[PDB]
């Protein structure tokens, strides 16, 4: 199928104001199963949905599921974080490389 | 006639079983190709880093998945039937030899003309001539000629034996009440060995078959001077 | 109380636990028998003197670990432990008949041991080819006890198959159709169908053989109009369906293991898997004369049977391709059950492909009753169904008992078992290609070296089975219970807890209305 | 009512580890050592 | 936390590897069994009547 | 202390990258400092520092995804005790060769091997590729 | 400076495409390795053996020693 | 399957004597039979 | 309906599906099938 209506219904699903952590939880659990590193607009929608009911931890888990889905090549997440950066300095969220979650 | 660290087949004398070797090498190509393919897939896709656990499509790969093993099996089976329908051609039996599998030994009958039969026992280990073999020596050998299509008519008394020589590619089960016809052709003289390939009791490991094949002038000088 | 639980049992879980115990006992019995058989082929000698007792040992090995390890453990234990738990049924439809089948198994074991006990001995191979099994070459009471052991095992298997078919078809939730059950339930469906459509020919043939031995009939005596090839036809008409009995719940267990630890919610191509397994269960009955390409059949018959053998070869390839495509991009976790499953896939694949090499009648003319055949089926049975049953037991042992095995010890067991069974069964390819016949206590010198190598490999496998008892002792030396189970939603059997109580499904499952 | 739980759905005693080790080793050793006794009895008989 | 593996993996590679290679060259060479080696190349054949 | 018998029935914590956001929190009971932490979660985020972020992540869920999938070293111990037990099997071979087996057959003697090899080369045993294809019949020595 | 957009849809599909091409070429390489190693060397051994071959001289070469039971 | 830790611990020494007891109990009747067959052959 | 406060609920939540999603349902508020979105409420008043 095509990707535009796919991304449109996903950003429609996340941006609704009546979301809860269980609904976005199951949405992210069924979104992570695709053979696809998700585009940054999806990650904006997921981050705003996670912000709307006060969770740091799930947002950092969103950032590190963008991390481990990159595989051996690590040119994905610098582009991802340079597309995510305005949400990063308006939200106060932390990348997993900076609060000490990348390290063992 | 085996030798230590032998991995392949027993080397050829009959044209039927050297064509069996050609087909054996072709199916060894096939099993090497598909075993290396599944080995590469197993060592490949267990060594990935990415995940995909969606409800993927199903009915989009079955046409190749159905036709390609059929194509491989039909190129397997075409030489199979090609050589299978070549061991049963119009016989020209220069010689007919009967054998009948006695209780842990054999008997051989050459009675096309001037009736001749003998019973082949086993040489024991403590009675061995120096330089001979263990579990593969017989006092009364089976003498055949070369370059000739010869028939073996096999039978037995009570138990199911099996007349088998792998170097000539012959193996047929000796059954009571049923004589079986097996053709044989040899291109070299010599002594070619085989053993029982059906269980027959408390000495089943102790009957060998030995085929000494010689030219025909020694057949007049041998069968004329045996009885 | 003890007698009313473990002797008068009427629930499937306790009866299945008793199949685990009896199958483990028979597995160690046949393991010891294999230790003897490889024990004097390490060095060429008459360590047991005459090879009549060697044929007794080989026949005992074959019978105890075909009908007393793999069938009880696999069919009875895993069916009675899993089939009510996957489909949601509280019990089986006929529990007393299932208990009669289980309790019929140890008299069959006792009569097989007594058949080995009598001084003539039932040394006639796994196939019971007359009149070597007749009243002149085996004049004694031993092979009659072997026949009655086969009667008891066949009747127990038939009763179990009846109960399995009626509890899959009838004891199912109403709005669930036949194509929503897990694939192990389909495996035992076609398996129990093939038991019930194969074992009457075996029972008739061995009743015929008993009547030939004792009541002076001549079904298999050609002096009175009989033919031994009638027994060969009847026996292998039973036998290759019995072969696919021995392999098909292994396919079901392997499919569940592969789709479980890979993180797949659904195995790839479920309808394709179901079609392939019904295709195997439909084509298993028209292939049996591949065991008789050296008996003297007509050439058109042999051509038809090798063609049908390739037609039964294709759906197995469909199954192995669907396994490699249900591994597709999964979150693989290296539990030892995946190690057993990968060993299953590779070694069952190479054993089956050497079977395809043996399938063509022209090559099977020269490669009949040699160790190439032994290598083919010892691969397929002796480590395909074996690694399937250790994958199932290691996977479901928290469900069966409550405690867990050590992962390091189980992976070490996989390593020692892998090295042992590969060293045991690799060089006998070259032994069979060189022309070494089966059922031989002693061999010529040129077949020595590979024999010696394979024999010490068997000892390696012996060390493997020791670790088995040790690690299961380690479970009862640790009493370490479970936190929880992953992927619990897609499997009903894990969802009543580890271990499930005596009475599960007091109130049965609720189905989607649609 | 019947007793259900971890180790209570087994016929053998679970609570003592050393007698469990002794009973499992004699049970599996009897299973292992049965064909050796059979083959030595047919060696003694013939 | 230091687990069993973090140094005992190297410890059991060292011990088990040297023990296995020592006892297998002992059982391959030092006993005196007959392997029925191939008579190609190096051994000589002697004439028999 | 003892949890109720329906522990399997309750939704349980699980840590894997297939299921990265489990339905229940890792630490279900919250302490009073963690209650103040949760109301500080209810407030704004940009006025909150790194150490209570990392302790917040450690008390909400169990561990991070970067270090749960690290390379544990159990394969080393597995292969080590493996070859240890192949070594114990070799000791079993020592005992079972010393005590169980009798003498080898007399055909394994070197002179008998020499005469039977001469017999094999004399009657041209499989002389195309198998055994007698490495023996020159002119120089009467193996092929080099 | 600025990083461009990388590949982001279905890279495992491209990985399996280039790797099933690699699987096909290594299967053909294994088959051709067995071919060139064994098969036509075996047929070449048969061809070199049989064209310079006669049964009478070979028979005499075996029967100088007296292996045969039909010639003394 | 995630596992709770051991309610009864198991140190190295009881594991060692357990595997030693298992191997000697498995090998002493088998090695008793295979250690001598000249007596069983009535030779 | 129920007789206890806990029951098996299977969801064949989209038509012609392989797998039935099995989960325990408890007394109280209705929570859905964990992948599709079909609600399920238990009423323990059936003896
Ligand atoms: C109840 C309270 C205790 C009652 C007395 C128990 C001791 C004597 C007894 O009656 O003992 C009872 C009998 C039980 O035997 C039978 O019931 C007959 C079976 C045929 O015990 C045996 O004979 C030996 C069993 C030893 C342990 C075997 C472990 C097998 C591990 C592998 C399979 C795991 C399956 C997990 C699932
Ligand atoms: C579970 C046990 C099992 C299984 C699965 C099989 C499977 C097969 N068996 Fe076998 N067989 C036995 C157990 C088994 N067998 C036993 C026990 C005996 C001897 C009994 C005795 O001692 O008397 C025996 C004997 C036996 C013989 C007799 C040899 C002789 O005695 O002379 C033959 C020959 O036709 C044969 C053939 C086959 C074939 C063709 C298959 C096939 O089903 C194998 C297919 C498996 C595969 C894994 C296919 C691989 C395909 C792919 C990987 C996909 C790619 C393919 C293409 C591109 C074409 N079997
Ligand atoms: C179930 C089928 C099966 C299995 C597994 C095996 C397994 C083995 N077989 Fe068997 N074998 C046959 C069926 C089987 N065999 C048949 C049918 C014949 C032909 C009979 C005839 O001649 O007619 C035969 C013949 C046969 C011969 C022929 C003798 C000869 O030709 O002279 C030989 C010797 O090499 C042999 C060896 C072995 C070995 C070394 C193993 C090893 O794999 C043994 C190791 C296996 C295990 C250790 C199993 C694991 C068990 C446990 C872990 C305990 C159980 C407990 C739990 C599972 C919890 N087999
Ligand atoms: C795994 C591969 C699939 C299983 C193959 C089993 C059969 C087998 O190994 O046959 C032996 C085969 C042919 O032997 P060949 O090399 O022709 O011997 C004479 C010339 N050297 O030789 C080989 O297969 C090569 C040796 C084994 C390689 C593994
Ligand atoms: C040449 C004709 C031929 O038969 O070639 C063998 C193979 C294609 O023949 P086919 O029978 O289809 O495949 C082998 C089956 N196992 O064709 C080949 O194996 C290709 C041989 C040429 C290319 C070799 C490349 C090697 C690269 C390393
Ligand atoms: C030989 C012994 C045959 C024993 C037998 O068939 O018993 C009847 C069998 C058991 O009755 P069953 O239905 O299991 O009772 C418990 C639940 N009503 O009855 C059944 O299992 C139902 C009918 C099956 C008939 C099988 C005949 C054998
Ligand atoms: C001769 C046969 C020897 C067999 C030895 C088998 C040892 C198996 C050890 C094992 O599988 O350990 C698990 C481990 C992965 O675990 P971990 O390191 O946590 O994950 C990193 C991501 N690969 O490491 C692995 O999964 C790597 C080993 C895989 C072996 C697959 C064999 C299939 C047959
Ligand atoms: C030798 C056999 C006895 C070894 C006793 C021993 O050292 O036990 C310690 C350890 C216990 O196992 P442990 O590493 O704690 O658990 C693995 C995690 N699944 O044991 C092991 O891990 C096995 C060590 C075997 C060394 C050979
Ligand atoms: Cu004649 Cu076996
Ligand atoms: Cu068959
Ligand atoms: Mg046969
Ligand atoms: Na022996
Ligand atoms: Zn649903």
């Amino acid at each position: 199928e095509t990707d535009e209506e796919f991304d449109a219904r996903w950003v429609t699903y996340f941006n609704k104001p009546d979301i809860d952590a269980w609904e976005l939880r199951k949405g992210m659990n069924t979104l992570v199963g695709y053979d696809l590193v998700p585009e940054p607009k999806i990650i904006d929608a997921a981050l705003r949905a996670c912000r709307r009911l006060n969770d740091f931890a799930s947002a950092v888990r969103i950032l590190e599921v963008v991390k481990d889905k990159a595989g051996p090549h690590k040119e994905i997440y610098p582009y991802v974080i340079q597309e995510l950066r305005p949400t990063l300095n308006e939200l106060g969220i932390s990348t997993p490389e900076e609060l000490g979650l990348d390290k063992v | 006639m085996a030798y230590p660290f032998q991995l392949g087949l027993q080397d050829a004398t009959s044209p039927i079983m050297e064509e069996l070797m050609n087909f054996h090498d072709h199916t060894l190509m096939i099993v090497f190709l598909i075993s290396s393919l599944v080995l590469y897939i197993i060592s490949l896709m267990l060594t990935t880093k990415l995940t995909h656990t969606s409800t993927m499509d199903a009915q989009e790969v079955e046409t190749i998945w159905t036709i390609l093993p059929a194509v491989i099996l039909i190129m397997i089976a075409l030489p199979s039937l090609r050589i299978l329908y070549m061991m049963d051609e119009i016989n020209n039996p220069v010689l007919t030899v009967k054998t009948m599998g006695h209780q842990w030994y054999w008997s051989y009958e050459y009675t096309d003309y001037e009736d001749l039969c003998f019973d082949s026992y086993m040489i024991p280990t403590n009675d061995l001539k120096p330089g001979e073999l263990r579990l593969l020596e017989v006092d009364n050998r089976v003498v055949l000629p070369m370059e000739l299509p010869i028939r073996m008519l096999i039978s037995s008394e009570d138990v199911l034996h099996s007349w088998a020589v792998p170097s000539l590619g012959l193996k047929t089960d000796a059954i009571p009440g049923r004589l079986n016809q097996a053709t044989v052709t040899s291109n070299r003289p010599g002594l070619f060995y085989g053993q029982c390939s059906e269980i027959c009791g408390s000495n089943h490991s102790f009957m060998p078959i030995v085929l000494e094949m010689v030219p025909l002038k020694y057949f007049e000088n041998w069968s004329a001077s045996m009885i | 109380m003890f007698i009313n639980r473990w002797l008068f049992s009427t629930n499937h879980k306790d009866i299945g636990t008793l199949y685990l115990l009896f199958g483990a006992w028979a597995g160690m019995v046949g393991t010891a028998l294999s230790i003897l058989i490889r024990a004097e082929l390490g060095q060429p000698g008459a360590l047991l003197g005459d090879d009549q007792i060697y044929n007794v040992i080989v026949t005992a090995h074959a019978f105890v670990m075909i009908f007393f390890m793999v069938m009880p453990m696999m069919i009875g234990g895993f069916g009675n432990w899993l089939v009510p738990l996957m489909i949601g049924a509280p019990d089986m439809a006929f529990p007393r008949m299932n208990n009669m089948s289980f309790w019929l198994l140890p008299p069959s074991f006792l009569l097989l041991l007594a058949s080995s006990m009598v001084e003539a001995g039932a040394g006639t191979g796994w196939t019971v080819y007359p009149p070597l099994a007749g009243n002149l070459a085996h004049a004694g009471a031993s092979v009659d006890l072997t026949i009655f052991s086969l009667h008891l095992a066949g009747v127990s298997s038939i009763l179990g198959a009846i109960n399995f078919i009626t509890t899959i078809i009838n004891m199912k939730p109403p709005a669930m159709t036949q194509y929503q059950t897990p694939l192990f339930v389909w495996s035992v469906l076609i398996t129990a169908v093939l038991l019930l459509l194969s074992l009457p020919v075996l029972a008739a043939g061995i009743t015929m053989l008993l009547t030939d031995r004792n009541l002076n009939t001549t079904f298999f005596d050609p002096a009175g109009g009989g033919d031994p090839i009638l027994y060969q036809h009847l026996f292998w008409f039973f036998g290759h369906p019995e072969v696919y009995i021995l392999i098909l719940p292994g396919f079901g267990i392997i499919s569940h293991v592969v789709t479980y630890y890979s993180g797949k919610k659904e195995p790839f191509g479920y309808m394709g898997m179901v079609w392939a397994m019904m295709s195997i269960g439909f084509l298993g009955f028209i292939v049996w004369a591949h065991h008789m390409f050296t008996v003297g059949l007509d050439v058109d018959t042999r051509a038809y049977f090798t063609s049908a053998t390739m037609i039964i070869a294709i759906p197995t390839g469909v199954k192995v391709f669907s396994w490699l495509a249900t591994l597709h991009g999964g979150n693989i976790k290296w539990s030892p059950a995946m190690l057993w499953a990968l060993g299953f896939i590779f070694l069952f694949t190479v054993g089956g492909l050497t079977g395809i090499v043996l399938s063509n009648s022209s090559l099977d003319i020269v490669l009949h009753d040699t160790y190439y055949v032994v290598a083919h089926f010892h691969y397929v049975l002796s480590m395909g169904a074996v690694f399937a049953i250790m994958a199932g037991f290691v996977h479901w042992f928290p469900l069966f008992s409550g405690f867990t095995l050590d992962d390091t010890w189980a992976k070490a067991h996989f390593a020692i078992m892998f090295v042992g069974v590969n060293m045991t069964f690799f060089p006998q390819h070259f032994l069979g290609l060189s022309g070494m016949p089966r059922r031989y206590s002693d061999y010529p010198d040129a077949y020595t070296t590979w024999n010696t190598v394979s024999s010490m490999g068997s000892f390696i496998s012996l060390t493997a089975v020791l670790i088995m008892i040790f690690m299961i002792w380690e479970a009862f030396a640790s009493k370490r219970e479970v936190m929880s189970v992953s992927y619990a939603s897609t499997n009903l059997e894990w969802l009543h807890g580890c271990p499930p109580p005596y009475h599960t499904f007091e109130e049965p499952t609720y189905v989607k209305v649609k | 009512h019947y007793e259900e739980g971890p180790g209570k759905n087994l016929p053998f005693s679970v609570e003592n580890k050393w007698r469990l080790l002794a009973m499992m080793t004699v049970y599996f050793g009897s299973g292992f050592a049965a064909p050796f006794f059979i083959v030595r009895h047919q060696l003694l008989k013939k | 936390a230091p687990s069993f593996h973090d140094k005992y993996g190297n410890a059991i590679l060292a011990g088990g590897a040297i023990f296995c290679v020592s006892t297998w060259t002992y059982t391959a060479t030092q006993i005196g069994i007959e392997w029925n080696m191939s008579p190609v190349g190096r051994v000589t054949p002697k004439e028999w009547r | 202390s003892v949890v109720k018998s329906e522990d399997y029935a309750f939704p349980t914590y699980a840590d894997r990258r297939d299921y990265p956001l489990p339905d229940v929190a890792h630490v279900t009971m919250l302490s009073a400092s963690q209650k103040a932490l949760k109301e500080k979660e209810k407030a704004d985020w940009s006025s909150l520092s790194r150490d209570e972020k990392v302790q917040l992540y450690r008390i909400q869920f169990n561990e991070s995804f970067a270090e749960m999938n690290r390379g544990t070293n159990e394969w080393k111990t597995v292969v080590g005790m493996a070859m240890f037990f192949i070594g114990f099997t070799a000791l079993v071979l020592i005992w079972e060769k010393s005590y169980v087996y009798g003498p080898i057959p007399h055909t394994f003697d070197r002179d008998w091997v020499a005469m039977q090899t001469k017999r094999m080369l004399d009657m041209k045993a499989n002389p195309i590729q198998g055994f007698s294809a490495k023996w020159d019949y002119d120089k009467n020595e193996w092929k080099k | 400076a600025l990083l461009p957009k990388p590949q982001m849809r279905g890279l495992l599909a491209k990985r399996l495409r280039v790797h099933i091409a690699g699987a096909f070429i290594v299967a053909l390489g294994v088959a051709a390795a067995y071919k060139f190693g064994v098969a036509e060397p075996r047929k070449k051994a048969y061809a070199e053996f049989y064209r310079n071959y006669d049964s009478m001289k070979d028979f005499e070469e075996m029967r100088k020693a007296g292996i045969f039971q039909s010639a003394k | 399957v995630s596992a709770k830790p051991a309610k009864t611990p198991t140190s190295a020494v009881e594991q060692a004597v357990g595997i030693s007891a298992i191997v000697v109990g498995f090998m002493v009747p088998a090695g008793w039979v295979l250690a001598h067959l000249e007596s069983y052959k009535k030779s | 309906p129920s007789i206890s406060n806990k029951r098996i609920v299977g969801c064949i939540c989209e038509e012609d599906n392989c797998t039935v999603i099995w989960f325990w349902l408890h007394k109280g508020e209705s929570q859905r099938c964990p992948n599709c979105g079909t609600h399920y409420k238990l009423v323990p008043h059936q003896m």
